[PDB]
């Protein structure tokens, strides 16, 4: 009857105590999405930056290029994790 | 000249080379590249300080954006979890946060049962039994 | 500096640990003179202390060169294929031993900045978090004020 | 879990469009969800230089409400750069004027100040 | 001692009733034993365990390399147990210790894999007009752990 | 420019005010009077003053080995 | 001008109520005093740095057990605001040599002869 | 969380006294126990220290107020013999 | 004024603080505000002040 938390989104949160009290244990299987809750599947430098900063949501800056100092910076080999 | 300096060359490039990847004749010219390079040691020594308490910062508004997820505020957590005994330090926490999601909703669980535990206890004044989650484990 | 300096993350070679232990280390030349003060300590430790490494470990190769020079060296070659080249002029046969151990003891990755103490492949058991974990879901998928 | 490593950095990293209702809500609380949002503070993977912010849509700004006497007090202090340029109008002015101003203006103030905010 | 409904006359937080503490002991043993069931049959993947270790909480899996930013006086290729895990989860659940996890439970194995000095690290003062400058270079001795296995045994 | 007293401020000076408050408290009671403390640590005192005084007498030069002066002749030790 | 100040010997005495607030009886005082610093000797006279000097004090936050005599109390009011003063309590005897190592001493001030790390 | 620590008897700072810091943090797999922690060494050193002092202090007291009692009572003695003649 | 002093609820006075130097106050404080007991602050006079 009662939640800590509503178990609807992500996981059934389900919290408990060992006998000695030393121990929490917690279960949380994953909601699944239901069937009901989804949906069926369907069958010129000036004007171009302008086009570019609406379609992405960006200001006119990011498109304008950088000199020849910024763009030998760069690391064209940087490190790669995982 | 019975005495001169004939390393002078490898005492420049010492300095000269920490002072490559720095823009205009900072880079090139000692008088003003040594300059630049002790400010540049200098702040590195003292960045070590920042990366700490930058870290720390951060982790605290990951956490804070994942405790808000699941309707609980950052103070509520952390206090809690201590509350319980458990003792997860804040670097973790933002890493449960992001990689492991259904943890850490256990975790806010959690938190959140030892939250009302405690707003039982402070209104039920007197002789009542402890909260189920409120004990705590003595060491001797 | 950091900026200043190239970086790498946290790796090993193939795995190292995971299966079999494998010593990085696969060589180790020392050249060594039979006159000269520089390579003293060098001498020392060759008479007392390589035959003793040599015995504890077998995969590495040791060369003594012994050959007239005014610097001594050891270099120490890996199975990545990284060769570091370091002077045990004027060295004590304690901090010769010192330093051949090291070796031993690294592997064959570059000696700059590590970007995080700590790599892993499967960082995720649960699952990575996205804007739409922690969001219920709605019936027929309903967007907000969306009248069907 | 168990995606395409390009998949799983898109689904991370996407964008999400939110709504809020402005009608009989102070600027304010409305400006300090939206900035929230807007810097990406409410997803856990944020970082200043991951550019994860979401796109926020606030309706109904012309019935925002003010606490107090702020229709009246609160003044917009604005100059253009020529000599008798400062105009300084009421919050209730502004509103007649451009709907739309005093909400911008509160999430504006709230964001930080540097290159990302425009 | 009534007082008639008003903004201000009951507290904003919803009221709330926690279980009672028999039904909630029973449910507990229930929620244990389910969870025990799990670690005995295998149901589990893979673990992941955040592990106290040199000051500082690893949250380390299985194959994860971890750097220690001290010498651990452990030769290559030796393995080791990794005591004080604080907790340890799966995809479905997680066992979490006050404030560790007892040895029975849970044991994570590494292996010792690299022995190395760090990248110099500059340390520099100044302060300007007082003819104050100094350069110190350092290097911190490291250990590279290859964190092996974690196990878990049913014991709940 | 004027300055302004917070809660925060308020509240720790407060929680300050209260540590010296049980610090007087602890100091009102003492063990022993001043008659019968006197003398009590008299050995113990005296005995710490005769190990400085020791300490500072037996400052003397370092002995000087015929071993040490030998070893330097191991700079131009060589193989045959 | 500042000057040393001499404290009326009135507030060393307590009060019914003092003995009320805080756990201690006239009869049968408690042995020895835990003396921490707590504030700095900074932006402090010389002579309550010295004091602080004396009692071994240098290092905040760590625990110093003192004599609770007359002539040590008289130190410790000269720089009772820089400090926090405790009883040490000992739920068990004062250690002996068996259990001379394996000590600790808890923050409710009591000083345990036996310390192994398991629980209840 | 330091108050509510101190007021279950630990220490403010988790990294204090406590089974999280005093324990081994590891051990050989085979099951031998490892070399003690430095840090642990000095921290039970430092402890050994305080308890030496804690004894010898309380000594001092005691024999002190015995001290003392002898030198009463011999006051007392005394002045109850010169009561001769 | 004197039913102020015995009613006062606050723990805390000025006079007792400044006799007793109980955060090392008398630093900041005139020896004459021990007399004054922090009702008097130059030739101001303060009657609002236990």
């Amino acid at each position: 009857t009662y939640s800590p938390l509503p178990d609807d989104y992500n996981c059934n949160v389900e919290l408990a105590l060992t006998s000695d009290g030393r121990t929490i244990v917690c279960y949380h299987p994953s909601v699944d999405i239901p069937y009901e809750h989804t949906k069926p599947i369907p069958r010129e430098e000036g004007p171009m930056i302008e086009q570019l900063s609406k379609m992405f949501f960006t200001t006119k800056h990011r498109w304008y290029p950088h000199g020849r100092y910024h763009r030998c910076r760069k690391n064209l080999n940087p490190p790669k994790d995982r | 000249l019975r005495n001169r300096v004939t390393d002078r060359y490898f005492r420049i490039q010492e300095v000269l080379k920490h002072a490559r990847h720095f823009r205009g004749r900072k880079n090139r010219c000692y008088r003003l590249a040594v300059r630049t390079v002790i400010r540049a040691f200098v702040k590195c020594t003292k960045a070590r300080y920042l990366k700490k308490k930058n870290m720390r910062t951060l982790w605290i508004n990951r956490i804070t954006a994942a405790s808000q997820e699941h309707g609980l505020k950052y103070p509520a957590l952390i206090g809690n979890l201590v509350k319980c005994q458990v003792e997860l330090n804040r670097k973790v926490l933002a890493d449960l946060a992001i990689y492991e999601p259904k943890t850490f909703k256990s975790l806010a669980a959690l938190a959140s049962r030892r939250r009302h535990e405690g707003f039982a206890a402070a209104l039920g004044d007197g002789k009542e039994p402890e909260g189920i989650f409120s004990r705590v484990v003595q060491y001797h | 500096t950091a900026r200043g300096t190239p970086s790498r993350f946290l790796a090993s070679v193939l795995h190292n640990g995971l299966g079999r232990y494998v010593q990085q280390l696969q060589r180790l030349s020392f050249s060594v003179s039979r006159d000269g003060a520089s390579s003293r300590g060098a001498r020392e430790f060759v008479e007392r202390e390589v035959i003793d490494f040599a015995r504890r470990n077998p995969g590495v190769v040791i060369y003594v060169n012994s050959r007239p020079c005014c610097v001594p060296r050891v270099v120490a070659e890996y199975l990545n294929g990284a060769v570091r080249e370091e002077s045990i002029h004027c060295k004590s046969v304690e901090e010769i031993s010192t330093l051949v151990q090291k070796l031993a003891d690294q592997s064959g990755l570059d000696v700059i900045r590590i970007r995080k103490p700590f790599h892993t492949d499967n960082p995720s058991i649960q699952g990575q978090w996205h804007p739409f974990t922690n969001k219920p879901t709605t019936f027929r998928g309903l967007r907000p004020r969306e009248v069907q | 879990s168990s995606f395409s490593r390009a998949p799983q950095q898109w689904a991370t990293f996407a964008r999400i469009w939110y709504l809020l209702d402005g009608k009989m809500q102070p600027p304010g609380k409305l400006a300090a969800m939206a900035s929230i949002r807007l810097q990406g503070l409410h997803k856990p993977v944020y970082h200043a230089l991951s550019d994860c912010g979401d796109h926020v849509v606030i309706m109904n700004t012309r019935h925002i409400a003010f606490s107090g006497n702020k229709w009246e007090q609160k003044v917009y202090s604005s100059h253009t750069g020529y000599p008798g340029g400062f105009r300084q109008v009421t919050a209730a002015q502004l509103h007649l004027r451009d709907p739309v101003a005093i909400v911008k203006l509160a999430i504006y103030g709230m964001l930080p100040k540097n290159l990302h905010r425009r | 001692g009534y007082v008639p409904k008003t903004s201000l006359s009951s507290p904003p937080w919803p009221e709330v009733v926690l279980p009672d503490p028999v039904e909630e002991t029973r449910h507990h043993a229930e929620v244990v034993k389910k969870v025990n069931e799990m670690i005995v049959t295998g149901q589990y993947g893979r673990l992941f365990a955040v592990v106290h270790f040199a000051s500082r909480q690893w949250k380390v899996t299985s194959e994860d390399l971890i750097l220690i930013g001290n010498e651990l006086d452990l030769a290559c290729g030796e393995r080791i147990r990794l005591e004080k895990v604080l907790l340890v989860g799966a995809d479905n659940f997680t066992l979490l210790g006050k404030p560790l996890l007892g040895k029975d439970l849970v044991r994570v194995e590494a292996t010792v894999i690299e022995k190395t000095e760090s990248w110099p690290r500059i340390i520099m003062r100044f302060r300007k007009r007082k003819n104050f400058k100094k350069k110190r270079i350092v290097t911190t001795p490291q250990t590279v752990l290859r964190i092996n296995s974690i196990e878990i045994a049913p014991c709940l | 420019r004027p300055r302004f007293v917070s809660l925060r401020a308020k509240q720790n000076m407060i929680r300050r005010l209260e540590i010296e408050a049980e610090n007087h408290y602890w100091l009102s009671m003492p063990y022993m009077t001043r008659e019968q403390e006197r003398g009590h640590a008299a050995v113990r005192r005296r005995e710490a003053f005769e190990a400085i005084k020791a300490a500072a007498t037996s400052k003397f030069p370092p002995h000087r080995f015929i071993a040490d002066q030998l070893d330097h002749l191991n700079v131009t030790k060589k193989w045959s | 001008k500042f000057t040393r100040s001499r404290i009326p010997e009135k507030v060393f005495q307590a009060s019914p109520e003092d003995h009320e607030k805080y756990g201690g009886d006239p009869q049968n005082p408690h042995k020895l005093h835990i003396v921490t610093r707590i504030k700095s000797t900074r932006r402090r006279p010389y002579w309550e740095k010295d004091i602080i000097k004396m009692l071994g004090l240098e290092k905040a936050h760590t625990p110093q057990v003192h004599k609770n005599i007359p002539s040590v109390n008289a130190k410790l009011k000269v720089v009772k605001h820089l400090i926090r003063i405790k009883p040490l309590k000992l739920p068990q005897g004062l250690p002996a040599e068996e259990n001379m190592s394996n000590t600790c001493l808890k923050s409710t001030g009591e000083l345990v002869v036996q310390w192994h790390l398991k629980p209840v | 969380g330091g108050q509510w620590r101190l007021q279950q008897g630990l220490a403010a700072n988790p990294s204090g006294y406590g089974p999280l810091t005093e324990l081994p943090d590891w051990s050989y797999a085979d099951g031998r126990p490892a070399p003690p922690m430095k840090g642990q060494l000095r921290r039970k050193a430092e402890r050994e220290t305080f308890a030496r002092r804690v004894v010898l202090l309380s000594q001092e007291m005691d024999a002190g107020l015995q001290a003392w009692q002898l030198r009463q009572q011999k006051l007392q003695e005394e002045q109850r013999k010169q009561e001769n003649a | 004024q004197e039913e102020r002093e015995r009613n006062n609820q606050n723990p805390w006075t000025f006079e007792r603080i400044a006799t007793a130097n109980m955060l090392g106050i008398r630093k900041v404080l005139s020896p004459y505000d021990l007399t004054h007991k922090g009702k008097y602050w130059g030739k101001f006079y303060m009657p609002k002040r236990v």
